[PDB]
């Protein structure tokens, strides 16, 4: 019937940095991976027909001691849903969640988890993409980092 | 009509699905049930009635885990934490290995992904130490130092030698 | 078809206190904004089609340098999603989210949002509206501040 | 028509412990609780019709200075949705939320929450259970802590 | 026509359900609106057109809440905070009383569920300490530890006794 | 069909929307694109196909944000973070900006909504302290203050000043 997708990290091509990036790997066919008349390239999720969905968003971070030292600055764990037209270049905020951390604690590991949810309105060709703040912190887990949507009507 | 490769369905005993694959299709009342094998990174290591393979856990090198196992479309992939910790299952993280205090030592082999069990140590050994690894060294022989022993040793230090 | 909203916060009328309060100001015909079927009043979002809906919201709340000293006390950032009836006295809690955080670092910025969903059966004429601690703290954005309901079955 | 939950903590048997646990009792008829062709046993919600269904959890943690002292060692707030099958052994992820929290300022309280929401496939017979880190943590309100679904689409 | 117990649905001024059940249906054309009686631990204290019952508040002791009223079918079950502390509505959480500085006491008595207030202390009297239970203190009297009055006291100190 | 003012709907080459307004009917066969005018406080800044403008950026005081462009139903609003401060696209904050370290100044003029960048002191200027803003000061001229050099200065001191 209507379309959907839930869509899980890609726990082989997150990318190192520390700097904010598009996510461009997420799994659409495995584990509680799924997608429905709805197309997904690289993290971005095209809506193949109009109507409005409910889009959602959970992201984990995480950091163990083995890893290294968490330099004493600043650190603020973010996430952004954004909207971008498959043909209009830059790409506007649906949702915003997140938080500063210190992590500078003496304790083996760090935990953090945001979620996001809203009902849009979308149009075929529109793309779904997500943004986070320091992916090297992201957790690799199905059940940990995702987003998703279904649509619940038409326009 | 038993289990072990059994279910029922349209009032019919149908055949379960054997690990390493799901089935595609429940059991019509003209054919049985359609079993298709586990995708990349799937598994599944019991007769089934699944619509899906289960995807294998990530043994995540930032929780300081490590695969011990790798597993397969049989076998689920298993973990371990790294050298130093253990995996708890409250937190479902590597937790630091908790140190023995002075006067007791790490007990011997270390297991690994298990906390480390500490024993006070017994006559004519001693730790001085705060260590989740050491276990109680022996006294030292002052002999060896060319020495006498000035000084018994406890659990807690070492003998004291002193040159003649 | 079904009903629907997704409020986003009126960044011209937040209040200013430290005071928790019932936020009485949002958009709902401009950027993702927008209505149908319900109604909005001050704040208030009324259910105009008996069913039951799925409410959520998320609120951001921020700090910075410029604005002034953290002072060092008691800070619990809440968010509570309230139903009213239209003419029915006190107001009960659907949902409830929030963190007390410290906030006295010497860091320029603070951030921190919360989410919080439901499934609800609503009555015409029954209001849901939103409450929040520290408004001063609200951020203005229309990704980070806002709230909604969409119908999903009919009782 | 569609199935759905809207289970809220049974107030009255939230365990005490420290240890992960399963919640095994939800109110599912009084107040906002409410259940409909779905079946709730101990914590463990059965689906009895096939489909795709949204599910989430808001899980509130708090604790007061007249409870004791918060002992200076390792604080991981999670909740885990958990699926299991009538018949089939051991239990896995579906969403994971939470936060490592230092709780051990002067302040008199201390207050967490967390939500997690995800579009899934359910088959009758599937389970759907909540495990949380520290129950004695739980705060027993039928605003703060709970767990719900509801049917958007047939398989 | 009224409210103290009617409402309008179809065209018809149907009966208001009374505290202790709410509407288990509207009226009909034919006859007029069910009440059924509230739950366990439920209730509505008004004449009312609700489909379900509230839910009593929980007094969690873990917020240092304690029930003052248990309530009822027709009465909310009512709450107050724990000794040394008073209910703040903007966190809706037990804070803990503030304190009196030295100079000024806690106003007696004590109210149940509210934040201390202080007042200075008057000529007399004194507190040297923070407390957000204790009131102002009397100067101590030199006499009954058989003493005289070396120095006079003020709002913080106590008079200063000497064996002359 | 070009873009610059072209897309295509039932088979038709349709005229694309222009700036300041929003397309609120795809063309019909009958006719074209109905392209109505950005609300209050919205815009579209280029031939679009949109069925509604982008709202303004908000530029918050409390992120010490401020406007720099107010925008229109043509243009975007645009902010820049207030004095001391720079834009980070990474935490999409004001960020405090860095500070030059004793040896170096800030480089001149100062950047609006940039982070300072520091350079080494050359010879005959010194910097003695941790600032965002200052560039390297020259050294004193010790017979302005009716003295003699006793000591020569670095990047990071002043000279020295001696009465004879």
């Amino acid at each position: 019937a209507q379309p959907f997708a839930h869509l899980t990290i890609n726990a082989a091509s997150i990318p190192s940095g520390s700097h904010k990036v598009t996510l461009s790997s997420w799994y659409h066919d495995r584990g509680w991976a799924k997608i429905s008349n709805m197309t997904l390239s690289n993290g971005k999720l095209r809506v193949n027909q109009d109507g409005f969905y409910y889009l959602y968003a959970n992201i984990c971070f995480r950091h163990h001691e083995t890893s290294g030292s968490v330099p004493t600055d600043y650190l603020q764990l973010m996430v952004y849903v954004v909207k971008t037209s498959i043909k209009i270049p830059s790409s506007h905020n649906l949702m915003k969640g997140g938080s500063t951390k210190n992590w500078s604690g003496n304790s083996e590991f760090h935990f953090y988890s945001i979620n996001v949810g809203g009902f849009f309105k979308l149009r075929a060709g529109e793309e779904i993409s997500i943004q986070v703040s320091n992916p090297s912190l992201l957790d690799p887990d199905q059940d940990a980092t995702y987003f998703g949507a279904f649509k619940v009507q038409d326009i | 009509c038993t289990q072990e490769r059994h279910y029922e369905h349209l009032g019919r005993c149908c055949s379960r699905c054997e690990p390493g694959k799901y089935l595609s299709s429940k059991c019509t009342p003209t054919s049985d049930s359609v079993c298709l094998p586990c995708g990349p990174d799937e598994y599944l290591d019991t007769w089934n009635e699944e619509d899906k393979c289960l995807l294998h856990k990530v043994c995540d090198a930032g929780k300081a885990l490590v695969a011990v196992d790798p597993g397969n479309h049989t076998a689920p992939r298993r973990c371990a934490c790294t050298a130093g910790y253990h995996w708890n299952s409250d937190c479902e993280c590597c937790r630091r290995n908790t140190e023995c205090a002075p006067g007791f030592g790490a007990q011997h082999p270390l297991q690994l992904n298990k906390d480390t069990v500490c024993t006070p140590c017994l006559l004519g050994f001693f730790s001085d130490v705060f260590s989740s690894t050491d276990k109680c060294k022996p006294w030292t022989n002052c002999t060896l130092l060319g020495k006498l022993e000035a000084h018994q040793g406890t659990t807690e230090s070492d003998v004291v030698c002193s040159s003649s």
